[PDB]
RNA sequence: AAUUGAAGAGUUUGAUCAUGGCUCAGAUUGAACGCUGGCGGCAGGCCUAACACAUGCAAGUCGAACGGUAACAGGAAGAAGCUUGCUUCUUUGCUGACGAGUGGCGGACGGGUGAGUAAUGUCUGGGAAACUGCCUGAUGGAGGGGGAUAACUACUGGAAACGGUAGCUAAUACCGCAUAACGUCGCAAGACCAAAGAGGGGGACCUUCGGGCCUCUUGCCAUCGGAUGUGCCCAGAUGGGAUUAGCUAGUAGGUGGGGUAACGGCUCACCUAGGCGACGAUCCCUAGCUGGUCUGAGAGGAUGACCAGCCACACUGGAACUGAGACACGGUCCAGACUCCUACGGGAGGCAGCAGUGGGGAAUAUUGCACAAUGGGCGCAAGCCUGAUGCAGCCAUGCCGCGUGUAUGAAGAAGGCCUUCGGGUUGUAAAGUACUUUCAGCGGGGAGGAAGGGAGUAAAGUUAAUACCUUUGCUCAUUGACGUUACCCGCAGAAGAAGCACCGGCUAACUCCGUGCCAGCAGCCGCGGUAAUACGGAGGGUGCAAGCGUUAAUCGGAAUUACUGGG
RNA sequence: GCCCGGAUAGCUCAGUCGGUAGAGCAGGGGAUUGAAAAUCCCCGUGUCCUUGGUUCGAUUCCGAGUCCGGGCACCA
């Protein structure tokens, strides 16, 4: 309903395309390692994260994921690598 | 409207929808005197501007206030709310009247159309659900019904009894 | 609240007196009393016990004017507490302000002790007072408040209480126009025609 | 010193004891109605339609985050107006502060309703795989840059709603890079992520003279905990139905990936074929739960409105979003129904927030007052918002309190009434005489709820500093909706104030006349057919009392579901 | 709002073609029995909506006004 106080509605979204857009590209780095696991090959798939890490944590401190989570993809996804590397 | 126009004293503005017209006032459920609002309870004075909101139609407002005195007084709207009420359950009333009406039509004079005969010229017929409609409501005798219906008078047969009723 | 009516013809029912028509025209007779409470009042009836219990209680209540529900409250009170709760329930009604004002006779019969008090009369301790309910705590000083004081009603009052009885637990001063509660009136004290007992056993039921 | 509590009656029979149902005596209520009605204080007040809703208000705030200033008032200019030096008027954010905007905090609280839910709920007690804004303790950090965007210009779509296009600009908005550890991942070695300043005052110096710099304050970032709140798990408890007996296939369990803050069929893949069920599975009806409320001596039974926790829902069904927290009562979007605007192309709306209206109903009120007190949100603070709240209006709706007078008064008046017609009675009752003066009434006086906050000044902390500032005193000017306040004072005057049920038994209490199985009364027994204590009326009484009765429902009595405590 | 018609003893209800209001209901009473039943015998019963005018006859002509059921004028 219409207030002043609503005004917060559209904030809200001047948020979600921008929050919207960071989830995807976190996912996005995500996929390429999965693939990466995928193909195979871990020198690739290693490197993979090596660059998914930076971003991940990232989102966890500028608060986008409760930090424990980003960690959970490291943590499950380390113990993918090293299962293949 | 700016529109000015006379009143009953004291009478509820829900009367007053009807002084507008019958119909606006079965649809009326608001009224806001200098714009604030109040009930129907509120007896109009001082000739004041009366805000009126509607609605539709279906109502039996103050009909379900009528028994008290209370809420829409006067007699002239109020008998046409009756009047509302009324023709619904006339309708009602026409169907079921329309049943006994065979009834008595068939048990005793035969033929319900002659029955009509029996009734286009008889009372004040001007349609015939008219004649359809008091079959249920009671709203002519219910028992003349038989008499008109017997409307036969053939008479000399009737004196050799009359001479025996005599006897 | 206030029976208000004739005064007088609840003694000629229950049989007995309230002392309502205190000493001038004395001894109440003029009235005959007991004889026909209302129209055939010549007739005494059987009285099923239930009656007895009942002509008991209305009896009490009478008395001290008070209201079948006050005194229930009354009666309740005294249920609670400690002691044979029969006995109990006259230490609370005799505790009654106005009815200590009737026992210090700076009225005459209960009534008057309520005019007194309804009327600010009766300051008690340090603070007048116009519930003639207020209940009168052990120790109590209290006394007409001289605004309204030396009406001569009291004067009057005090002198027909000589021949009253002079309730021995409470503290008169008579003449400073005064009187103190001291501690609360023993069962074995007052009158004793009644058996209170009776009371209790009316609310079994 | 922390329960002392437990009554029975009528009714079957010619009569009796049984047995044994029906009914009654109490207490109880969110009550309603009928009658009646004076005051006060205190609580209570839509239980049906979780039906629809006009208006108002119900959630905002910070200029001490920011670019700004449309407005309100001061300063820089001049002309002019003309009390010719006396004022009026014209440009700029410079200040005071301040619309719209950016932005942070709030909007998830508080408030409402009980539909759904018989168990993803609650109560109880446990448990481990968690998270947690504001607040607080500790440890450190807080550098260096960049890209924007609204605003706001200009043009522009549309009836409107609501937009569109091209450029303008800021920040605690946003995003890099550096930087990180008792942080994260990892066995480790190692990799990686943080941010923001703002304000006040000020000596010296610095002075591009916009400030740097110094000190103070608060904000900002990571980690560690604490408190708090929130999530989750198990056992036990948590209505009725067996004329509901079987149910179940993400179902039961495993392994692995995924998943959320976290465990987990939470979800997928594959594997095992189990799992629940007579100590009621599943299905059916119904219900928000508890603390408690009611009744009862208790054990029980009934219930769970007010106050309080919890839970659920917020026009109906659904899904997410921002955010610490919602799948969000006055936020979004979709669909649906229904109201409403419409230039018909297309939009808008959600009182189960407080009032209020219509409707329903037997039935439940004011479209009030103040943020003064409490708390809550914002903000340094002053403050601002506050239908929470504090109140006032309304209604006998319940609880309690008080008043409607007191004393005296024999001619035992009159009048009504009954009479065995002598009298009794109504009835000290009234009158009369004498006194008081609650609340009423009018008129005076006059609290408390008030604590703070402000202004000042002094001292101490403070640091470079007798500055700012923090704290602490002390002075002064102030903060009350209720509100002709509570209470106290005075004046006048019996003055303004008593009704309702019953009166055969149950059950307190009588007669007379009226009527004649009619009219009628009834909870049960039963009354009434000419001599009614029962019906109607009069009288008198009985009980209760601004209340009294009836209906309503619950326990009671009922040891007629019996554990206590029967057969 | 205009206007329109239907308005009966105590009930149901005849007649209401400008002319002395009465039929069925029970009813109450009679006779029976303590009362009924059974049963015999009798009919009691009004302001035709109340009321004015044109009428010798108005309850059948024309009003007030109310009542009851209508059709429409009745939207500010």
């Amino acid at each position: 309903n219409i207030k002043s106080a609503k005004k917060r509605a559209i904030q809200s979204e001047k948020a979600r395309k921008h929050n919207a857009s960071r989830r995807s590209m976190m996912r996005t780095f995500i996929k390429k390692v999965y693939a990466a696991i995928e193909a195979g090959d871990k020198a690739a798939a290693q490197k993979a994260f090596n660059e998914m890490q930076p971003i991940v944590d990232r989102q966890a401190a500028k608060g986008l994921i409760h930090k424990n989570k980003a960690a959970r993809h490291k943590a499950n996804l380390t113990a993918q690598i090293n299962k293949l590397a | 409207k700016g529109d000015v126009v006379d009143l009953p004293a004291g009478s509820t503005p829900l009367d007053f929808a009807y002084h507008i017209h019958s119909d606006v006032g079965h649809r009326c459920i608001g009224a806001k005197i200098g714009g604030r609002i109040v009930p129907f309870t509120y007896q109009l004075q001082m000739g004041d501007q009366i805000e009126i909101i509607t609605q539709k139609q279906p109502n039996p407002s103050r009909d379900w206030l009528n028994p008290n005195l209370g809420y829409v007084t006067t007699s002239r709207g109020r008998s046409k709310i009756h009047a509302w009420f009324r023709k619904q359950d006339r309708d009602k009333n026409i169907l079921a009247g329309r049943q006994i009406l065979d009834d008595e039509l068939e048990h005793l004079g035969i033929s319900l159309k002659e029955a009509e005969k029996h009734l286009l010229p008889r009372y004040n017929f001007n349609d015939v659900d008219e004649l359809l409609a008091a079959i249920g409501g009671g709203d002519i005798r219910l028992n003349q019904m038989v008499n008109f219906l017997q409307s036969q008078f053939n008479k000399p047969s009737a004196e050799e009894q009359d001479a025996a009723a005599l006897k | 609240a206030r029976y208000l009516g004739p005064k007088l013809k609840l003694s000629r029912r229950e049989g007995t007196d309230l002392f309502l028509k205190s000493g001038v025209r004395a001894i109440d007779t003029k009235c005959k009393i007991e004889q026909a409470p209302g129209q055939h009042g010549a007739r005494k009836p059987r009285l099923s016990d239930y009656g007895v219990q009942l002509r008991e209680k209305q009896k009490v209540r009478r008395i001290y004017g008070v209201l079948e529900r006050q005194f229930r409250n009354y009666y309740k009170e005294a249920a609670r507490l400690k002691g044979n709760t029969g006995e109990n329930l006259l230490a609370l009604l005799e505790g009654r302000l106005d009815n200590v004002v009737y026992r210090m006779g700076f009225g005459a019969t209960r009534a008057e002790a309520r005019q007194l008090v309804s009327h600010k009369a009766i300051m008690v301790n340090g603070r007048v007072v116009n519930i003639a309910s207020y209940q009168v705590s052990p120790n109590d000083v209290v006394s007409i408040r001289e605004k309204a004081k030396k009406q001569s009603r009291v004067k009057a009052a005090l002198e027909l209480a000589e021949q009253r009885e002079k309730p021995t637990w409470l503290e008169v001063d008579a003449g400073k126009m005064e009187g103190t509660f001291k501690r609360k009136p023993e069962r074995s004290d007052l009158s004793a025609d009644i058996n209170e007992h009776l009371i209790v056993e009316l609310y079994s039921k």
